[PDB]
């Protein structure tokens, strides 16, 4: 019982963890999604340019 | 009197003063109209320069 409590808390920090590895990932990108966005309008602003 | 000679040369450079004045005439408007769409062509590549 003593021997299985601590091994369910192995466990217990283990998926916090990954909680915790994943939301790194996804601040990632957010960043990679506006980023992505900014230069998707400046290269449409130099195809115009160049429609020109 | 012995103006004969004189006279045969002093109608054709007569008929002929005139087709210089009218071709100096057409120069004179061509060269501004070309003056007109020359600096037209300035701002189109001005234009062009902007976009680069």
């Amino acid at each position: 019982v003593e021997e299985g409590t601590k091994l369910a808390d192995e466990a217990d920090e283990k998926l916090n963890s990954i909680v915790g590895a994943v939301e790194r990932i996804n601040e990632m990108l957010q960043n990679i999604a506006a980023a992505i966005e900014e230069q998707t309008a400046a290269v449409d602003e130099i195809t115009t340019a160049m429609t020109e | 009197s012995h103006m004969k000679d004189v006279q045969t040369e002093t109608f054709s450079v007569a008929e002929s003063i005139e087709e210089i004045s009218k071709a100096n005439e057409e120069i004179t408007n061509q060269l501004l109209g070309i003056s007109k769409e020359m600096d037209n062509i300035s701002t189109r590549i001005e234009s062009i320069s902007a976009s680069v």
